[PDB]
RNA sequence: CCAGGGCUACACACGUGCUACAAUGGCGCAUACAAAGAGAAGCGACCUCGCGAGAGCAAGCGGACCUCAUAAAGUGCGUCGUAGUCCGGAUUGGAGUCUGCAACUCGACUCCAUGAAGUCGGAAUCGCUAGUAAUCGUGGAUCAGAAUGCCACGGUGAAUAC
């Protein structure tokens, strides 16, 4: 239908419908289903409008596609010019959680590059 | 020589098209009933008829042209068909210049540089850039649709 | 110490040292070889220097270093 | 005007989540209902809660339990 | 229109008090709205320029003129006659029924508001104003949009000061700093 | 002799492995069947608490009885219908638990969110002839904490040898 950000999905069970927003996984689109009142089974496209109200407004005790990424990047901004070891590892985009960088870490590091 | 090459956009996989239910007959009767195929990807057909079986109207019931008995007929997901109509005729039934006429699918990223360097690949020349499409020779009009197949 | 049921830590050399600064506020820089303490909101505005290994280095703190151990302001390794 | 060569212009009522009726002319045909405008906008307060993020010395206090 | 009257009616005794005028023909008026476009790029995408004077169109109901290249300019390689631009000029009802639908609606759906700048004049009384997109009006419906293309905004008003022409603007309650 | 750091560094290359790229599978519910092995500043039931790692009191056993310890592939039912997907789980932000003087360099594990490459892999090359390969799980040594490695056990169980 339409939620936060924009809700895409029809056709698909709303449990994994609601997880297309950047915020909702799995165990909360559980839990908000269940405190809306809606089953797990229904499809989106069965939800008439006097569901799909109340899921509008339920999402807006998570932070969401609207502010969760400005958080995240401002999250990773305050290490990058902190100084730290964590910034310093994000500014040479490097592997941050202190593991192997010797031969894998091609997800960090990027393509293979000669 | 037409330096025709044909791209790909985004491939696919497993099966490009699934066709059940198929029967469709208008005056003498079901052409074909109840025919079933399937088709991985890569696959290519050669569906020939000898004047008057089917031959065409099927593509054109695969393509969309409804009501057909058919209610299982079904398309690959990203898929992008391309289409080589019998007539073209009614593609050109209009008076736009034949540069302007190719221009109604440049894709996001081609510009005039490409909508026109893809008719000068098919020895098409500026000369004949200004000319309206319903005055090209069959073999011409079937090129420049090649070079409408292209861009899609 | 890394856990809520245990506390966050400071060394018993380290935390009457910074006591004896605060008593007269900021100072010429403190030179520490604790790297594993944490940083403690009570140091705020100091330069203490910690030791990566071969030099002391001066760590200016502030409000936002506060949760951080204090290691972490001293690149222990050279790199290009 | 130069007769009909404008995309069409006629009143519409477009009205703001808080009420906020206004007799407006758009270029649209149907009614709209969008957030609050500058009848009601928090133009003084939108700002002056802005800064909400930042400090950790109160998140390290509240932390401390022992 | 609303906001032609509500000047006529106020804003006159306003400004006439504030600068001890003597003549109602003396206190600064606004006289006209041209926003535009510069759309850059229509070399390559010839229908992008429609586009453009599409969404302008829709903006402000009025048909867009097409503003080509003056001089042929190597840099970006243009030549002179070349489409570059669209522009809309808005006056009398039009330009009032504007100016009121954005300083109502269209202004505050910016992202981050913060209130438009006190230094954007000419100097001699005239405002200039950018927008970084076009969907903070009301005019665009997320369906033929394909870039995010923004308007320039100048309003034009027969202040002779940049004093007078910022007081003006303040006192039909402008976003300002 | 001691404090801190390095042995964990990273434009790259090679070797041994784990996880996958899915429909003879993913997830949810319910439920059968093992063998071997360990334990005294040790193994830790029961009950309560915590969404969970785990915390509290806390029986039993130096042991064919007490603990680890609910085995899993499977079976029955339901949904997902070929999508980078209810496949994949890296990476990253935040919140935590346990050892341990001490977890930043540099531990394991848990909760929420994010979701990368990957849609059967060029030349080339490895193992296996029967309870074997393949596939699924449990245990032990080392060990305060920390294995996809090493050592050992069982369940299902092939094709082919002219
Ligand atoms: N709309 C129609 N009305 C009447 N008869 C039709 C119609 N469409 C097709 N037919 C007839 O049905 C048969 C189908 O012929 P079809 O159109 O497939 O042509 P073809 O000779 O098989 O091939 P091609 O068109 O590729 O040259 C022909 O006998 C044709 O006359
Ligand atoms: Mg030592
Ligand atoms: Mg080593
Ligand atoms: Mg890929
Ligand atoms: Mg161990």
């Amino acid at each position: 239908a339409r939620i936060a950000g924009i809700n895409i999905p029809d056709h698909k069970h709303a449990v994994i419908a609601l997880t297309s927003i950047y915020g909702v996984g799995k165990t909360r689109s559980k839990a908000i289903l269940a405190a809306a009142g809606i089953a797990e089974d229904v499809k989106i496209s069965e939800l008439s409008e006097g569901q799909i109200d109340t899921l509008r407004d339920e999402v807006a005790k998570f932070v969401v596609e609207g502010d969760l990424r400005r958080e995240i990047s401002m999250s990773i901004k305050r290490l990058m010019d902190l100084g730290c070891y964590r910034g310093l590892r994000h500014r040479r985009g490097l592997p941050v959680r202190g593991q192997r960088t010797k031969t894998n870490a091609r997800t960090r590091k990027g393509p293979r590059k000669p | 020589n037409p330096f025709i090459r044909f791209e790909q956009d985004k491939k696919l996989f497993r099966n490009a098209l699934e066709v059940e239910g198929l029967t469709k007959g208008f005056d003498n009767g079901p052409l074909f009933k109840n025919l079933n195929l399937l088709l991985e990807v890569g696959e290519k057909l050669a569906v020939l008829g000898t004047n008057g079986v089917g031959k065409s109207t099927l593509l054109k019931t695969l393509v969309g042209d409804l009501q057909p008995d058919s209610g299982t007929v079904k398309w690959s997901e990203n898929a992008r068909i391309g289409y080589y109509a019998q007539d073209h005729e009614y593609e050109f039934e209009n008076d736009l210049t034949v540069f302007e006429w190719m221009s109604q699918w440049k894709q996001e990223g081609d510009d005039e540089q490409a909508v026109r360097s893809i008719l000068g690949r098919l020895l098409f020349s500026q000369d004949d850039i200004k000319k309206p499409a319903k005055v090209l020779s069959g073999g011409e009009k079937g090129r420049m649709l090649f070079g409408k197949l292209m861009m899609q | 110490m890394r856990s809520l049921k245990k506390g966050p830590f400071i060394d018993l050399h380290l935390l009457k040292k910074v006591e004896k600064a605060v008593e007269s506020g900021d100072k010429k820089p403190l030179r520490t070889w604790s790297r594993r303490s944490t940083i403690f909101p009570n140091m705020i505005g100091l330069t203490i220097a910690v030791h990566n290994g071969r030099q002391h280095v001066p760590v200016f703190v502030t409000d936002e270093m506060v949760g951080h151990k204090l290691g972490e302001f001293a690149p222990t390794r050279t790199y290009r | 005007m130069k007769k009909d060569i404008h995309p069409k212009y006629e009143e519409i009522t477009a009205s703001c989540s808080c009420g906020n009726v206004m007799k407006i002319r758009s270029t649209v045909g149907h009614d709209l209902n969008l957030d609050v405008c500058s009848k009601c906008h928090p133009f003084f307060t939108g700002k002056q809660r802005d800064v909400a993020t930042g400090g950790r010395v109160d998140r390290f206090n509240k932390r401390f339990n022992i | 229109a609303k906001l032609h009257d509500y000047y006529k009616d106020e804003v006159v005794k306003k400004l006439m008090t504030e600068f001890n005028y003597n003549s109602v023909m003396q206190v600064p008026r606004v006289e006209k709205i041209t926003l535009n476009m510069g759309v850059g790029e229509a070399i390559a995408d010839k229908k992008l320029l429609d586009n453009a004077a599409a969404d302008l169109a829709a903006i402000s109901g009025q048909k867009p003129l097409i503003t080509k290249a003056r001089k042929s300019v190597a840099g970006f390689k243009i030549r002179q006659g070349y489409p570059i631009g669209c522009k809309v000029t808005l006056r009398g009802e039009r330009m009032w029924e504007f100016f009121e639908r954005l300083i109502t609606i269209a202004v505050p759906r910016i992202r981050d508001f913060r209130g438009l700048s006190a230094k954007s004049f000419d100097g001699r009384g005239n405002y200039s104003m950018g927008v970084r997109e076009q969907i903070i009006f009301p005019e665009i419906d997320y369906d033929k949009v394909d870039r995010v293309r923004g308007l320039d905004i100048t309003i034009t008003t027969t202040a002779k000061s940049d004093e007078e022409g910022r007081a003006l603007l303040a006192a039909f309650d402008f976003p300002f700093r």
